[PDB]
């Protein structure tokens, strides 16, 4: 049908690289599962196309915002202001894509969800893409867009600490990307700091409950855990 | 820093 | 003014990685420039540019294609029809883009040519995006353009044996892709060989003889020699 043919597109888009078609793709399989949840994979699918568009074009903002802040410290004023131009082309470009993915959540996924499951991973993609809004915007909507990330985190882990394992994949990216939003918008080392420890912690404690499926998603993440609070622990020093 | 993938 | 700023804006683009603005900014650079030749450095800002924006089509087939092959072979005609639309779509896309440089070329930059380094450089850059049109075109269109190939290719060959030190990079690596065109277009593998290795030994000759500064270039030209000529046979 429908929903099974774009699905099969969205798949071959990922094959070919072709992001943003991955996202048409996708797109049209959530528009077409209005009553009905996406399945784990569709929402795998809709996940890997939202987070490659994005990813592009941070890359690529965070690029030219470099080579802004030399161009600036040169004086070549001249150039910063042809790359002071380009980076709001790609600021337009990240805003876009976040409003995509953000309202197709926010209107359908969110609401839909009540599985808990999903519950978790669509709050903590809400999260998400509001942190990638707070990279880059200033003033009020930044401070908006930081202040709905916490929100989305916050019911996300209320939810996965009710009702998923410590080790459970979902809440372990929930832990990793809270942990990243505290060290890295609200700049509270000592917070994300402590927040990667717990989930660390606590998904060790009870590490017999980790699924042979789910290990190893869940043992990536906890790597990343630990990489993060080594630089961490190590930016407490440097 | 790094996310989830 | 104009030309210096897109030279600039290319290499932001370069840097970003939006390869399709890249190709845009030097479309633009070179279409300022009426007659003049493009400096070293913008031509090959180009060339990256149309490298990689055509690179990527060209992954994407290869990929569509050999999962075009697999759902082929298991009788899947519905995944084979949506992968043929699919494939369709890419192939319009390395149409067009084969079409945009190969216009580019031939309106401004290879009559504008001054020097056999850059005469050799944009007709070897021909003989390439007729080949990459020769990659996926079939009958009769796939015919057209091994020929505009052969064509482009003969007639960079012939500026760059008469006017490019056999290790010259640009000679070197016109020999590599005449015989790339040789083994995976024609299906000449004798001949693709042949070129190859004369190519190679011709530049052997003077590599102690003579060189300084293009060295790294060349020597690593001649290593890509190497390698396939140590594969075909
Ligand atoms: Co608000």
């Amino acid at each position: 049908s429908g929903r099974e043919e774009f699905v099969y597109m969205a798949k071959l888009a990922e094959q070919a690289e072709r992001y943003e078609e991955m996202v048409e793709f996708m797109e049209k399989v959530s528009a077409a599962v209005d009553g009905d949840e996406l399945t784990v994979e569709e929402r795998n699918l809709l996940s890997v196309a939202y987070k490659n568009v994005i990813g592009a074009r941070r890359a690529s903002w965070r690029i030219i915002s470099s080579i802004e802040q030399k161009e600036e410290s040169r004086g070549n004023d001249d150039h910063v202001t042809a790359i002071r131009e380009y980076r709001s082309k790609i600021e337009t470009e990240l805003s876009g894509i976040c409003d995509g993915i953000l309202k197709l959540l926010d209107s359908r996924l969110i609401p839909a969800a009540a599985s808990g499951d999903s519950k978790v991973f669509y709050l903590k993609m809400k999260g998400d893409y509001h942190r990638y809004l707070a990279e880059f915007k200033t003033g009020q909507e930044r401070k908006d867009a930081a202040e709905h990330t916490l929100a989305a985190y916050k019911s996300a882990q209320d939810i996965a600490n009710a009702e998923l394992a410590p080790t459970h994949p979902i809440r372990l990216g929930l832990a990793l990307n809270f942990s990243v939003f505290y060290y890295e918008i609200l700049n509270s080392p000592d917070r994300a700091c402590n927040l990667a420890k717990q989930a660390f912690d606590e998904a060790i404690a009870e590490l017999d409950t980790l699924g042979e499926e789910s290990y190893k998603d869940s043992t990536l993440i906890m790597q990343l855990l630990r990489d993060n609070l080594t630089l961490w622990t190590s930016d407490m020093q440097d | 820093s790094n996310s989830a993938p």
